[PDB]
């Protein structure tokens, strides 16, 4: 199923296979933008690690980091292909299935709808 | 003057150095820090250094409080920032300012004042 | 529906169809209001058959253009919304609904409105986008931000204050808002112009030669050589439509 | 039922009379857009969105523009890439030159669409040049530039229609028309923040927010919300070691794409007042220590107190994860107590709604279920304040059909029709038998719903007797196909809590604690710390409840722990770290673990994985994440916990007052923030701003 470590053959650290963690996922619909160009290729990317992700250097003021894998980030064309591929190398993963919006039929009619009682509330266009 | 330090030992800094700017005192925007701060954070790397040397440009936002505000006779300024003495496009992007409101009201490049009247 | 159409509804229906198709061609059956207004020698209000002559109709009814058919430049059949009419064309044109569409304009409310050649074109049309723009609901787009425009570029050949293939350009900005407003008030916007250009550009080529040779020569949009902004205002060129 | 056309020469089935906009989105095709949006009604005013069909002459607006059998639709003729750009030279005639200056810049609409439909440069150099239009001020959360606007009335439609704001709107007309108020009046509703990304540019931008970073140099992690109960699921922007923002990212079974304005802007109380060593209290002051001094300072205080069994108390705080909790009551529990407490009011007792099941604690019909209801009962509960989306989500069923809504306990100001029925238990006993009680029994899809300030009484067991008499009598309220009954947390961590039996004994109740572990607790009082106990905080920011302590131990932020949180639903989901805790401070359950070495009691657990398999031993739903599962125990837990032990519960007099004082301070996190402090004292109700007569 998982590769153990040491018979992968690409010479990353071991502890990367060991204690690190990445996240399957598909990027989500921008809530600022109606374009979702972005949100159907399936990311990797590892989870932070807290003493080294990221402090402040105390001369110039910068974002220091030890972690080398911060800036990381695999695209693939499906879940399966990201699955595998993790398996592969050995990596604990964790899957965040997608949400996409509920379809519901809309009409431009509807805002003029004849009401028999007192109006909820006053549309205004 | 006199900052205390983490030590718990005394910084003794001339007060024409622990002004922000040679025309300001205080600082200008919340996360700025202050003087007074940047010494008591970096004194080691300024010991045995002459401070009258150190950059100390002045402070933009009083300049552009000293200017005069502009009267317009419409409901719109027009700004460009340009340079009319040399050529080509030396200015900021061309911008229309709404001047219907009381008060002045600046631009939002060079800081500019307008005001209708 | 319109009040006259349903104000001729009773008549209609006590003197029966056919007597009401016996007036008018096929398809343009009836008798309409024909308002008459402009550089007539005396503006009137008369019914008539529909497919009636212009010619006809405004010498009897409107005595005539002020100075005679020799001194005509143009007609608007229908109101403000409708192409323009050209003198030569306009001699034979008929009134109903079909030759006034393929002349390339419409009876619209029959209101129409001539101008003779002591009266300037630009200015009417000008006039007419200044109405549309202050008509708009500003609700979609292109008529929104459209009628506007139109506004800026018909001051400027007013006065002139422009190249000569801002023409071409204006064309197409009008082409920008005719089909895709939300209602036909874009339309009625883009029209006028469009007649304008397509009967009377040498009359805006002179005005542009009058502004050109006259005051100085103009960059698009009115931009002139000296032509700066200074202290929030815009110095150094005339800026129609202030 | 469904309907066939074709668009782009491809195939695709519709249901009728949806707009042809929906049937291009389902079949791949890409249209531009402006003023459409999936959430809001259709308004066509944009004219982007334009596209042609066979059967009419002229291009047709493809968001309201109803689908037919055997429609032809092509998005590709040369006509509709010419309209395009036409439309967009028109919207770009008047915008103005301030890409550099605007705060969308690199996340603006009209740039992408601009860029990819418009013309690659401008026609209109006007020496009159552009509109300008009067910048308003609608509060301290919004800023306006209202140049940019393109007035596309997303911000006026969802104002109106979804949160039931009507102050906002359009004046004038024509080339004048200005979205706003048409005088200087606030957009006070606690779901503002959401204009922010409805509008397409920049003319509505978050204020806190102005100027600090640009979308390209953010960094986005998906985690989770944890303001309120709802579990609204959130973006976290962050760059470097500082959180910038938080967005809403869709879930259509929980916050729908919106989230409240406490959720977006309490993100600042993140950066300040933080915990960041560890102190000890030595006379009247504190005094930073290391990490091994305060956890050799609280073995020492362990030793010499020598608590006995229930003389260790544990209370959780609103806003903990599942895995300290599960730490600390691991560790009590070692310790020999019981005396596992939540913070509530009458916390130190258990609950009168029991927890033997979880249907007895939680939104039993999902937040889904809103959307099915025929008539909902509210019990004590202001959802407005409690849960402002789900308040939304109750909105949007009522204006959509018929429904029928009245409410037991204070005066509430509604974004929806309410019958009240008065502010008593009695009322409620009158409404049960009345003529409410008939509409409920009538009800295709009833749900009652009780607010968690109604658990807080004294009282309570006599409301949850009353209630599930009535449950267990109704069947259209609970049946197999429909649990209508349904309790509202406010907190994000007492579903969990009650998950794992965060639940003081009986006999714990009685004890007067030597020995006090506040975790978050900072609803605590003067009042339930007895003076001689020893208080230990720990927590990620300095409130009350550190003031009280005498050990403050750092703990990590929601923003900094990947962690298990479970909502109203009883939805269990995890959140990811953006960044790591600030200083010196860590994540609660390696404190919990750390201490309790230092007590000899040492967990059996020191890595996350462990962890989550502790969880698991818990309760299997806690690992199953985004997953809800109904109660098969529906008929037995109302009986066995509501209607059962709530006998003797003599009512009060006292009238159900307002659980929440003040919407945008209720947390620590809240209560550290410069912008919800702000808003506290801009949105007040006293305030002209806020009024609207
Ligand atoms: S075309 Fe019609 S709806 Fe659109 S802005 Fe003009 S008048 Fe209003
Ligand atoms: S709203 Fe968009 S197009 Fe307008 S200035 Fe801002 S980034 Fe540029
Ligand atoms: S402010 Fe934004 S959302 Fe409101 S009309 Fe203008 S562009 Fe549209
Ligand atoms: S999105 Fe269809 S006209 Fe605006
Ligand atoms: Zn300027």
């Amino acid at each position: 199923d998982n590769v153990p470590a040491h018979e992968i053959v690409s010479g990353a650290p071991a502890e990367l296979s060991r204690n690190r963690v990445v996240r399957i996922y598909q990027q989500a619909k921008p809530a600022t933008q109606s374009g979702e160009y972005g949100t159907f290729a399936w990311r990797l990317d590892w989870d932070i690690v807290d003493v080294a992700n990221r402090w402040e250097n105390d001369l110039i003021g910068w974002q220091s980091s030890g972690d080398y894998m911060q800036a990381t980030q695999m695209k693939f064309t499906s879940k399966e292909s990201a699955i595998k591929f993790a398996n592969k190398q050995g990596w604990d993963f964790y899957i965040q299935e997608p949400h996409h919006r509920k379809f519901r039929v809309k009409q431009y009619a509807n805002n003029f709808v004849h009401s028999y009682g007192k109006l909820k509330h006053i549309r205004t266009k | 003057k006199s900052i205390i330090s983490y030590n718990g030992n005394t910084i003794e800094i001339p007060e024409e150095y622990t002004k922000q700017a040679p025309n300001r005192d205080s600082t200008w925007a919340p996360a700025q820090a202050s003087k007074t701060e940047i010494y008591k954070n970096n004194m080691v790397r300024f010991e045995q250094k002459d401070l009258s040397k150190q950059p100390m440009p002045y402070a933009g936002i009083e300049l552009i409080a000293q200017q005069p505000v502009r009267f317009v006779h419409g409901n719109t300024a027009v700004c460009d920032g340009a340079n009319h003495n040399g050529p080509g496009a030396q200015g900021h992007p061309k911008i229309f300012i709404n001047v219907d409101a009381p008060g002045s009201h600046a631009c939002q490049y060079c800081g500019t004042r307008y005001e209708k009247e | 529906t319109n009040v006259e159409t349903v104000a001729v509804a009773p008549t209609i229906l006590r003197r029966g169809g056919d007597w009401f198709a016996s007036f008018g061609r096929e398809r343009n059956s009836g008798t309409k209001l024909f308002c008459i207004s402009g550089n007539v020698n005396e503006p009137c209000t008369v019914e008539e058959e529909m497919s009636i002559p212009l010619r006809e109709l405004l010498e009897k009814h409107c005595g005539g253009i002020k100075g005679g058919w020799d001194n005509l430049l143009g007609v608007i059949p229908g109101g403000c919304s409708v192409p323009i009419l050209p003198k030569n064309i306009c001699e034979d044109v008929l009134m109903d609904f079909d030759a006034l569409k393929d002349v390339q304009s419409g009876l619209g409310t029959a209101a129409v409105i001539v101008i003779n050649k002591q009266q300037d074109v630009i200015r009417a049309i000008q006039r007419f986008a200044a109405f549309y723009k202050h008509e708009s609901c500003g609700q979609c787009t292109p008529c929104r931000e459209g009628t506007t425009w139109l506004l800026k570029a018909m001051d400027r050949f007013r006065t002139g204050q422009a190249k000569e293939r801002e023409i071409d350009m204006l064309y197409e900005l009008t082409k920008d808002i005719e089909g895709h407003t939300i209602c036909a008030l874009g339309d009625a916007a883009a029209w006028p112009i469009q007649g304008l250009i397509r009967n009377f550009r040498p009359e805006m080529e002179t005005r542009m030669k009058k502004f050109h040779d006259e005051v100085g020569a103009v960059s698009v949009g009115g931009w002139m050589k000296d032509a700066r902004v200074e202290k929030g205002k815009v110095v150094g060129a005339p800026l129609p439509g202030v | 039922a469904e309907i066939e056309l074709t668009i782009d020469g491809h195939k695709v089935s519709i249901e009728a009379g949806s707009a042809l906009i929906q049937a291009c989105e389902k079949a791949g095709v890409t249209v531009p857009r402006y003023c459409y949006h999936d959430k809001l009604a259709i308004a066509g005013n944009c004219r982007m969105c334009l596209v042609d069909v066979e059967r009419a002459p002229k291009p047709v607006a493809s968001c309201a523009y109803p689908v037919a059998p055997g429609m032809v639709v092509r998005t590709d003729t040369e006509r509709v890439k010419q309209a395009r750009e036409n439309v967009m030279e028109m919207m770009l005639q008047n915008h103005p030159l301030d890409c550099p200056v605007c705060d969308q810049g690199g996340e603006c609409d009209l740039q992408d669409q601009s860029m990819r439909y418009g013309r690659d440069r401008g026609r209109f150099t006007e020496i009159t040049g552009k509109r300008s239009t009067e910048d308003k001020n609608i509060g301290p959360l919004v800023k306006t530039s209202m140049n940019r606007c393109i007035h596309c009335t997303r911000c006026v439609r969802f104002a109106n229609d979804i949160a039931g704001a009507p102050e906002l709107g359009s004046s004038g007309r024509g080339n004048d028309m200005q979205i706003g108020t048409y005088l200087e009046k606030n957009l006070n509703t606690e779901l503002s923040g959401n204009v922010i990304d409805l509008c397409p540019v920049g003319a509505l931008t978050n204020k806190p927010y102005a100027f600090r970073a640009r979308p390209w140099e953010l960094k986005k992690t998906e985690s989770i919300d944890v303001m309120d109960a709802v579990g609204s699921n959130i973006r976290i922007d962050s760059k470097g070691v500082e959180v910038m923002r938080v967005i809403p990212r869709v879930h259509e079974d929980v916050n729908e794409e919106w989230i409240n304005d406490k959720s977006r802007f309490a993100c600042d109380g993140l950066k300040t007042q933080r915990l960041t060593t560890p102190l000890i209290r030595v006379g009247d002051k504190f005094v930073n220590a290391t990490w091994d001094d305060a956890l050799s300072t609280i073995a020492k205080a362990y030793q010499q107190k020598a608590p006995k069994g229930d003389e260790f108390k544990a209370v959780a705080g609103a806003l903990v994860e599942v895995e300290s909790m599960v730490a600390l009551k691991d560790m009590t529990n070692a310790l020999g107590s019981e005396n596992t407490t939540t913070d509530t009011p009458n916390g130190n007792s258990a609950p009168a709604h029991g927890i033997t099941f979880r249907s007895n604690y939680l939104f039993n019909s999902s937040i889904a279920g809103i959307e099915d209801a025929d008539a909902i009962l509210l019990v004590g509960t202001n959802p407005r304040r409690e849960a402002a989306v789900m308040n939304a989500r109750i909105r949007k069923a009522w204006l959509r059909q018929e429904l029928e809504i009245a409410s037991v306990g204070p005066t509430l100001d509604a974004t929806f029709d309410v019958a009240e029925l008065g502010n008593t238990h009695a009322d409620l006993e009158k409404a049960l038998s009345g003529e409410f009680g008939e509409v409920l029994k009538n009800a295709k899809n009833p749900l009652i719903i009780v607010g968690s300030g109604i658990t807080d009484r004294e009282d309570a067991g006599a409301f949850f007797n009353t209630i599930g008499k009535f449950v267990e009598s109704t069947p259209s309220v609970l049946n197999e196909n429909w649990n209508g009954y349904n309790v509202l947390q406010r907190s994000a961590s007492r579903a969990g809590a009650y998950d794992i039996g965060f639940t003081p004994s009986d006999e714990a109740s009685k004890t007067t604690p030597k020995m006090v572990w506040l975790l978050g607790a900072d609803e605590v009082a003067a009042s339930d710390i007895p003076a001689d106990a020893f208080v230990v905080y720990q927590g990620h920011n300095g409130d009350v409840g550190a003031q009280f302590a005498d050990v403050v131990l750092p703990g990590a932020a929601y923003t900094e722990k990947a962690g298990t949180y479970v909502n109203t639903e009883g939805r269990s989901q995890i959140s990811r770290a953006a960044t790591g805790p600030p200083g010196g401070a860590r994540e609660d359950w390696k404190i919990l673990r750390a201490v309790s070495e230092y007590l000899g009691v040492a967990l059996p657990y020191e890595d996350a994985y462990e962890v989550r398999d502790r969880l698991a031993e818990i309760s299997p739903s806690l690992v199953r994440y985004d997953l809800v599962e109904p109660t098969v125990f529906g008929d037995v837990a109302v009986q066995h916990s509501l209607v059962g032990p709530n006998g003797s519960v003599t009512p009060s007099s006292a009238p159900l007052t307002e659980t929440i004082e003040n919407f945008y301070m209720t947390d620590s996190i809240s209560r550290s923030s410069p912008t919800m402090a702000k808003s506290s004292i801009a949105f007040n109700k006293d305030n002209k701003k806020n009024q609207a007569f």
